[PDB]
């Protein structure tokens, strides 16, 4: 499987970079929705869990929606925040596939068929993908403040507009440049997991369908599908620790609880709400993964395969 | 002892299931002794008396809407009272039975994960035999390609004779009696293409 | 305070704010309209009443006139009965086939 | 789907919950209707109003629609046996569709021969009345219906016939004409069934002529003056010449 | 790679079998403009005719009730000759014609165009009958999951142009026709209004497509000893599978448009928890566990059935007709079918 | 029509056939007595019809090979059978469905959980006709309480009639 990869044509970074831009945008843009509901379904449930038994364990991701959207504010109330999310995700996306596509040119091997192996490719994923989150931490931090506002109390409110004045809010009340990196750690933690839970369940899977149905075009699909489930299951503790950690108040009287750390939200989470806490909004965090890298692979897909048909690649090698 | 978190009034993140709305297993006691049927009377039969009345007539099909009694929900187990009733203190225990009808072992319900993989008990057992074990071997289950021009060998795969043969005088006259099909294939540079209407796949590419 | 689970606090209220109504400021007029005039306010679909060489219906017509004799009936708590007195008459000529 | 709003749609729900909560199952009524005799109940509590014999006084074999379709079925066997059209394989055998589907209107007939009234007792009370009829193969069914469903008709039958004030009695007290009944809800062999018609023959006995009037016209009668006869004259499944 | 994910594509040796001819093989005619043609042409014949017939019911059954039913044919005929002169039949004629439109072009023509998409490929064997229907049960239950919601928004567009037509003239929008109103209501109450609580019609749709799409195909390839060994017309055979499939299809369908009736329109006992608490969801559960299989039919042909089954029978026929039905049958012994000719005659 | 599929056909229609639906009558009849609820009853219909009809579909075409001299234990025949054959595997296929169905009408069970009621209602005969009342007031009883939050005759009647609400010109 070492002589399997196929890389006969390598984009450059100008080529990376504004296609990532590009076809990530629309992807955050289609799924914000469904972001916004699975922080909102991560809050409402902080100090309590889950308390329903058998088929009904869990949050309802269509209640949570029909509640928001009767708020009043219509689908325009799903994309509060949008501003801050888009932000921080492109820079990310920069910071991390400028580091990656560096460490893969000083690393890959010579031939055009040999690749890195997972756990190689891994290593220099989480390393970027740690990086990034720490310096978009800050804009991480003002879209899920964002996003909490709303199912809190008036008075725990934070107030912000934009992702901007939400920095200069949160340095100027809390103090610091070191302020909008709270939680910070816990975003590196959630970046570096799902860097590596999503390479290697889709391709494992993908070429085991490859083996047992032959050149079919569903197997990619499938083995996303699959890549998206164990993902989800790898990488939704973290992310429930994230925003507990970056919706936590200033004032220790404005929280339902309050955590000093990682570890202690952690343990706050398995006192209260258990180990089964940690995966509350699920089936949207799944539905959302499944989305988005499904417009990513499919948009990337097309418009690398244009590219390399105008490069005279054989059909095989495309 | 009270945790307003499992209150299902309080705490409104508890989803009902409304097929069970009068039934609590949690309050079932073992062996069931409850009594939650009764007469039932004024639904469209009255409870008052009017056989000689001449001034009331009854009509039944005005019979108007009541709370809906749901099928009764069986008991769900419960983990440490069930363990700690079953338990038994060897070597310090008499093997006996108790004079109570309470000692008797229960059945109650539990998980549904377990019958979800229960339920696609055959799509899994079929799907592990034939695709996991590869049965009846790997290219079976694969979609069907033919081979290449001439592979492996002529001896096998006599794509370029076949293919004169076809374009000769007797391989015309023989497609003109009727009993041959015609060509489905035209060999184009090196390749062996396929006409659409011969309803096979392209061979794969040598790589 | 918080964290006594032995009675509930305001801090685990899960519950959102309604800045408008949700599907705009005419829904909401017909709604009130509804709850103020729900019976009242009858509308009738327009038929013309005097056409020719129509007989207009002044009372309910008997089961002599219909065309089709119904399978199906309904108890009268609400029952509903598929398998009719009708039913086996309409059941022998496919069963003897 | 519910936050569509229909103002019809609003009405249906108001007049069904206002049906729900107004109207009750028991109904007040002031149709009333007192004998002027003494009404002789039998051992069994209950005054036969009405006797006949309907199978015997009706044509079974021999009635036009019917004959018509069961004499055009040997034309369509010989069609098909002898092919005199040079028709090809499908079409002969559509021909031979015919012959099983000529006898159900007969099939239709012969059970609405059993619709019409043999018995008819009004019980004690003079709120219910026993109705038995009898099929073509000598099965015998019996209903108890209340006197409020009984809703007559019209001597063609073609429309509902005022109740308060319709003549299907002649000045002596007889049947003047084959009169048509409906019942909203008539509950036969334990299913209910919504407007079912009955006939009483004209060649029919009407004893009671009072009674059987008050009864299809839907009066409660008053039976407060009554006495009982002690005649243990019928047997269960008695001969009544059908 | 672009984000956290890879989609690591590789290269494999060829391989081949001994037959090419009962598995996937995509068809030529199975491109996407050719499918979405021939699914929208089928979609919007059917639905106009299905239109017109529900628009020629309701407004006999609205002249029904003002006018007593006609006793002869003579009678009948005039009865029909009224009813089409009704201003209220014509504008339903109009309205329901684009409201056709609409859901042939989006609604049916989708669900022809995804289930011959996903089920073009599949293969029958030559002188037999598809033995392994079992892998089209996963392909064509995609596809009707793909398409149950394509319909909803159409629907709900057509229920708020009447609500909108039945309300006094203060508290109207002024809907000029049906694609006025399908414009309008995204830009006024919202791209929401017309997906809010609509589990009943995604249901309706997946059991609609699924059952009719599934049954159709598996009776016209099963059945066809009828028309194959012992010779019959193939035409009444095909009509009468189209039929069968069309009831099975609204039979499987109707009980989950009850959950309607019994949600928002039978009457509440006053001081009590409304049971189903409003879901539609609860209550198809609810009716899928009921013992009593009568009490979810009543009104089957009288609300439902006669407002889809002429549509999806016209459907199956002009589907079959177009060719969205048609699978490739190779002889699995001579030329392409076979890589090993010298058992073939032996 | 010794060592043909014609014995072949007997015995599958006997062993697979018969017995298999006798042992699911028990099954079904003991659902309660082995499982401790109730099944359900729309994947058990499915696995009825599907079983039943796999069954025929697939050892029919079978007596049709026996009759035509189709050996037991050959994997290749003559090219003159594979019709049949073709109609037997598709049997097959559908007798497998209908086992997909009796699984999932098990876990059909499960997610349903409810307690089972014998339909004797504790009169398993009616030996007099005093059982014969005794089970018609309870069974009436029984089907009143079922009955309840489902419309009267009436209501209903009105809500299935004025379903229709749809009407282009109002008065
Ligand atoms: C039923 C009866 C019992 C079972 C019988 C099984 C019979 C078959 C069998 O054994 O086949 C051999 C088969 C291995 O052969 P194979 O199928 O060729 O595997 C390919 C290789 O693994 C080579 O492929 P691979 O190495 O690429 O596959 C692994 C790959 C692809 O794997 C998959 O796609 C599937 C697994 C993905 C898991 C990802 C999330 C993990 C989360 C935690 C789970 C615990 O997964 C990853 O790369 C993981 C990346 C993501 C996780 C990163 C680390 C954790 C992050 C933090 C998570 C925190 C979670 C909690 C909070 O399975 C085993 O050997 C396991 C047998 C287990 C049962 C027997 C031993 C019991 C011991 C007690
Ligand atoms: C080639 C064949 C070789 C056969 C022998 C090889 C060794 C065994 C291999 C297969 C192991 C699983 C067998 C399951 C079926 C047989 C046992 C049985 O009927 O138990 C009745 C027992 C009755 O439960 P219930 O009536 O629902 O409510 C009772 C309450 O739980 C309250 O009752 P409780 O207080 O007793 O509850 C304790 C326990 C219930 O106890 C068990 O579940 C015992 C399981 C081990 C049985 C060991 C004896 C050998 C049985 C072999 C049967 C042939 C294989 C069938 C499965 C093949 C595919 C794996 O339930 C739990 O702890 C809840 C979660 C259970 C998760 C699933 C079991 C682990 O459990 C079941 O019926 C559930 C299992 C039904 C089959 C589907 C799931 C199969 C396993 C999937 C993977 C799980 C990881
Ligand atoms: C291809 C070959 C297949 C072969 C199969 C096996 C053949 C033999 C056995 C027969 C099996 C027939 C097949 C099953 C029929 C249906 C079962 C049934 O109970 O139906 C009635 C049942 C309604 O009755 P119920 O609910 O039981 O009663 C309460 C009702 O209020 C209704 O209250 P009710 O009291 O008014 O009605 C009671 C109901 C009761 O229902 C039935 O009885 C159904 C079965 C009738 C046929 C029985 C044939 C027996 C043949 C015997 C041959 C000789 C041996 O009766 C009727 O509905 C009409 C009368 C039917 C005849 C009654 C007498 C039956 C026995 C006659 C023979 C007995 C003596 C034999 C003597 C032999 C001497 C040698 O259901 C329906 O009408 C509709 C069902 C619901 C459909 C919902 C669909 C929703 C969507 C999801 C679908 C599922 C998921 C998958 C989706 C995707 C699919 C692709
Ligand atoms: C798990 C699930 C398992 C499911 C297993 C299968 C279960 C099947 C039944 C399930 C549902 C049962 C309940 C139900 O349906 O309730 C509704 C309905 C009650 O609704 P409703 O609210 O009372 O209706 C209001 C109406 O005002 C009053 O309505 P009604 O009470 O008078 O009832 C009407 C009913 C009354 O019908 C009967 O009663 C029929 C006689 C049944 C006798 C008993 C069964 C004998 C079976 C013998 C063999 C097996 C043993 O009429 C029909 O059934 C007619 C169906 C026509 C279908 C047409 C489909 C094609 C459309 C296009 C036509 C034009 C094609 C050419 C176009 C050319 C253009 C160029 O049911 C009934 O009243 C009857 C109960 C069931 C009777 C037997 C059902 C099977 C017969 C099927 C016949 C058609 C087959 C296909 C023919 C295709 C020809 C092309
Ligand atoms: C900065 C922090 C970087 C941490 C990188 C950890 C290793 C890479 C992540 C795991 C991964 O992708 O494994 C794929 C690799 C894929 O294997 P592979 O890399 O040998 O390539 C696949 C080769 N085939 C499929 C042909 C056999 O999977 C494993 O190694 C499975 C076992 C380990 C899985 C868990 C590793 C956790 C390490 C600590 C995480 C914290
Ligand atoms: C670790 C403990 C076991 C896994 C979590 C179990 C649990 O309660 O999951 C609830 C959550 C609930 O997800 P949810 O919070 O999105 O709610 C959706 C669930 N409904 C709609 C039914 C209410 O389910 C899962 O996480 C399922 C996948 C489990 C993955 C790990 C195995
Ligand atoms: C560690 C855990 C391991 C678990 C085991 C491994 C995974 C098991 C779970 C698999 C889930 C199902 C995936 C199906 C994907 C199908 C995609 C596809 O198009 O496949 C084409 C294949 C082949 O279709 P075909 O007819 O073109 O191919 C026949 C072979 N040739 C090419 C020569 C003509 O379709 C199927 O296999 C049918 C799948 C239907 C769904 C049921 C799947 C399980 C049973 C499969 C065996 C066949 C019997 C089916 C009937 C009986 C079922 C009980
Ligand atoms: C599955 C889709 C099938 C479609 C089939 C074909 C349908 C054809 C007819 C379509 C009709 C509707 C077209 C609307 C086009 C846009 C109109 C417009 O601009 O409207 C103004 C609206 C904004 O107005 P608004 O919503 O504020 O409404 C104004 C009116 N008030 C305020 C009174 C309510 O525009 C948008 O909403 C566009 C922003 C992007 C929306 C993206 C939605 C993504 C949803 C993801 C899933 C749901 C969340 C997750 C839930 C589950 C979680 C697990």
């Amino acid at each position: 499987m070492n002589y399997s990869y196929k890389r006969y044509w390598e984009p450059s970074t100008a080529e990376v970079i504004g296609l990532s831009l590009s076809v990530n945008t629309i992807s955050a843009a289609l799924t914000y929705p469904i972001e916004f509901v699975k922080v909102r379904s991560q809050i409402r449930t902080e100090g309590v869990g889950i308390r329903s038994k058998n088929l009904y364990m869990g949050i309802n991701p269509n209640k949570v929606f029909r509640e928001i959207h009767a708020t009043g504010n219509g689908l325009r109330g799903f994309y509060q925040g949008f501003e801050s999310h888009l932000i921080g995700r492109l820079s990310y996306l920069f910071i991390r596939n400028l580091t990656y596509k560096i460490i893969y040119d000083r690393t890959k091997p010579v031939k055009a068929h040999n690749d890195l192996s997972h756990r190689e490719k891994g290593v220099i994923a989480g390393f970027a993908g740690g990086l990034a989150a720490f310096l978009t931490s800050p804009a991480d931090l003002v879209n899920t403040r964002t996003i909490a506002e709303g199912g809190k109390p008036k008075e725990w409110r934070w107030g912000y507009k934009g992702l901007m004045d939400g920095i200069n809010k949160i340095a100027a009340t809390e103090g610091g440049n070191a302020a909008l990196f709270r939680g910070s750690y816990a975003n590196v933690l959630r970046a570096v997991i799902l860097n590596i839970s999503l390479t290697g369940p889709f391709d494992y899977l993908n070429e085991k369908i490859w083996i047992t149905f032959g050149d079919m075009t569903w197997n990619k699909y499938a083995a996303l599908l699959w890549a998206s489930f164990w993902g989800s299951v790898a990488t939704l503790p973290f992310d429930n620790i994230r925003t507990r950690l970056y919706a936590q108040n200033a004032d220790p009287t404005k929280n339902r609880l309050t955590y000093s750390g990682w570890a202690d939200a952690a343990k706050k989470l398995i006192q209260h709400e258990g180990i089964s806490g940690f995966y509350v909004g699920f089936y949207a965090f799944y539905i959302r993964t499944f989305l988005y890298a499904w417009t990513t692979v499919f948009i990337t897909d097309k418009i690398t395969s244009d590219w390399k048909r105008k490069a005279g690649l054989k059909e095989w090698q495309i | 002892e009270y945790d307003w978190r499992d209150d299902p009034k309080v705490n409104k993140d508890i989803e009902e299931d409304i097929r069970d709305r009068g039934w609590h297993p949690e309050t079932y006691d073992f062996p069931y002794t409850k009594k939650h049927d009764d007469w039932v009377f004024d639904v469209t039969m009255p409870s008052q008396n009017y056989q000689t009345d001449l001034t009331v007539n009854i009509h039944p099909e005005n019979k108007k809407m009541h709370v809906m009694k749901q099928v009764m929900r069986q008991s769900y187990w419960d983990a440490e009272h069930d363990m700690a009733h079953e338990y038994d203190y060897e070597s310090e225990d008499l093997d006996f039975q108790c004079e109570s009808f309470k000692s008797q072992h229960f059945r109650k319900k539990g998980p549904i994960s377990q019958y979800l993989i229960l339920g696609l008990l055959p799509i899994l057992y079929f799907g592990t035999e034939f695709f996991y074990n590869h049965y009846p071997d790997e290219d079976y289950w694969r979609v069907a390609h033919p081979p290449p021009l001439d592979y492996p060998d002529t001896d096998d795969t006599d794509d370029t004779e076949t293919f004169k043969d076809y374009k000769s005088f007797t391989g015309r006259r023989m497609v003109d009696t009727g009993i041959v099909d015609p060509l489905w294939y035209d060999i184009r540079e090196g390749k062996k293409v396929y006409y659409d209407w011969a309803g096979v796949n392209q061979p794969m590419e040598d790589i | 305070d918080q964290l006594d689970f032995s009675h509930f606090d305001k801090a685990f209220e899960n519950k959102y704010d309604i800045v408008a109504p949700e599907f705009g400021d005419l829904h909401q007029k017909r709604a009130e309209f509804i709850a103020k005039n729900q019976g009242t306010y009858r509308p009738v679909p327009l038929v013309p009443n005097n056409i020719k060489g129509l007989i207009p219906k002044t009372c309910r017509l008997p089961a002599t006139r219909n065309w089709y004799r119904r399978t199906s009936s309904f108890e009268r708590n609400g029952f509903f009965n598929i398998h009719t007195p009708v039913l086996n008459t309409k059941m022998i000529p496919w069963l003897l086939f | 789907l519910n936050h569509v709003q229909n103002m019809l749609e609003e009405n249906l729900k108001y007049d069904a919950q206002k049906y729900n909560d107004e109207v009750a199952v028991i109904q007040k009524t002031s149709r009333i209707y007192k004998p002027t005799y003494t009404i002789e109940f039998n051992r069994e509590g209950e005054v036969l109003v009405y006797s006949a014999d309907p199978i015997k006084n009706s044509v079974v074999y021999f009635k036009y629609p019917y004959v018509l379709y069961e004499a055009a079925i040997p034309l369509f066997i010989w069609a098909w046996i002898y092919n005199p059209l040079e028709l090809s394989k499908n079409a002969v055998n559509s021909l031979l569709i015919y012959p099983n589907i000529a006898w159900i209107p007969r099939m239709w007939y012969w059970r609405s021969l059993q619709y019409k009234i043999q018995k008819m007792y009004l019980l004690r009370g003079g709120k219910v009345a026993k109705i038995e009829t009898q099929s073509l193969a000598g099965d015998r069914f019996t209903s108890w219906v209340e006197t409020y469903q009984f809703h007559p008709l019209t001597q063609d039958q073609k429309n509902f016939d005022n109740q308060d004030n319709a003549e299907f009695l002649e000045d002596e007290g007889q049947l003047k004409y084959e009169l048509g009944v409906q019942l909203d809800n008539l509950q036969e062999m334990g299913t209910t069934s919504q407007d079912i018609v009955i006939n009483f023959m004209k060649e029919g006995t009407v004893h009671h002529p009072e009674l059987f009037e008050a009864i299809v016209k839907g009066y409660n009668i008053d039976t407060s003056d009554y006495v009982i006869n002690t005649a243990n004259n019928l047997r269960a499944r008695e001969g009544n010449h059908n | 790679m672009f984000f956290e994910l890879e989609d690591i594509k590789r290269r494999h040796s060829l391989y081949w079998d001994i037959y090419n001819v009962q598995g996937w093989v995509r068809r030529p005619d199975s491109t996407l403009y050719n499918n979405v043609k021939r699914g929208v042409t089928a979609g919007v014949v059917a639905s106009l005719v299905q239109e017109n017939i529900t628009a020629l019911v309701e407004n006999c059954k609205l002249l029904a009730t003002k006018y007593e039913k006609p006793q002869n044919l003579r009678q009948a005929a005039t009865f029909m000759k009224e009813v089409f002169k009704l201003e209220n039949y014509r504008k339903a004629v109009w309205n329901r014609s684009q409201y056709a439109l609409c859901i042939g072009t989006f609604d049916i023509g989708a669900r022809l165009a995804t289930f011959r998409w996903l089920n073009n490929g599949w293969q029958r064997v030559f002188a037999g009958f598809e033995f392994n229907f079992v892998r089209k049960i996963p392909t064509t239950m995609l596809a009707a999951l793909f398409t149950a919601p394509f319909s909803v928004p159409f629907e709900l567009a057509r229920m708020a142009y009447y609500g909108d037509k039945t309300f006094p003239k203060e508290l109207q929008r002024g809907y000029s026709s049906y694609l006025s109103a399908l414009a309008r209501i995204p830009f006024e109450e919202g791209p929401y209004f017309l997906f809010k609580n609509s589990f009943p019609l995604i249901i309706r749709n997946f059991f609609q497509t699924f059952t009719l799409f599934y049954t159709y195909d598996f009776l016209k390839d099963k059945a066809s000893f009828a028309w194959r060994v012992g010779e019959q017309n193939e035409y009444a055979c095909k009509m009468i599978i189209a039929g069968i499939s069309t009831y099975l299809a609204a039979v499987f369908s109707y009980p989950w448009m009850v959950t309607r009736e019994m949600v928002d329109f039978w009457p509440k006992v006053p001081g009590a928890p409304c049971t189903f608490n409003g879901n539609y969801r609860k209550a198809a559960v609810w009716i899928w566990y009921h013992e009593f299989s009568g009490n979810y039919f009543a009104g089957f042909f009288t609300k439902y059935f006669w407002k889809a089954s002429p549509g999806m029978f016209l459907t199956l026929m002009l589907a079959d007709k177009v060719g969205l039905f048609d699978q490739t049958t190779v002889d699995n012994f001579g030329g392409a079918g076979n890589n090993s000719w010298e058992d073939t005659f032996v | 029509m010794h060592d043909t599929f014609y014995v072949v056909a007997h015995f599958h229609i006997m062993l697979s056939g018969a017995a298999m639906t006798g042992i699911f009558s028990g099954i079904y009849y003991y659902f309660n007595a082995l499982f401790g609820v109730k099944y359900s009853r729309m994947f058990g219909y499915m696995h009825l019809i599907y079983y039943s009809g796999g069954q025929w579909v697939a050892f029919v075409p079978l007596f049709y090979l026996g009759f035509s001299g189709m050996p037991r234990r050959i994997h290749d025949y003559p090219v003159v059978f594979m019709g049949w054959h073709s109609m037997s595997t598709t049997g097959h296929f559908i007798t497998l469905v209908g086992i997909i169905f009796f699984f999932l009408m098990m876990f059909d069970s499960h997610i349903e959980r409810r307690a089972s009621t014998s339909t004797t209602l504790g009169l398993p005969r009616w030996y007099k006709r005093i059982s014969y009342y005794i089970f018609k007031i309870r069974y009436l009883q029984h089907t009143k309480s079922k009955m309840n939050g489902i419309p009267g005759s009436t209501v209903r009647l009105m809500l299935i009639n004025r379903h229709f609400v749809e009407y282009e010109v109002y008065e």
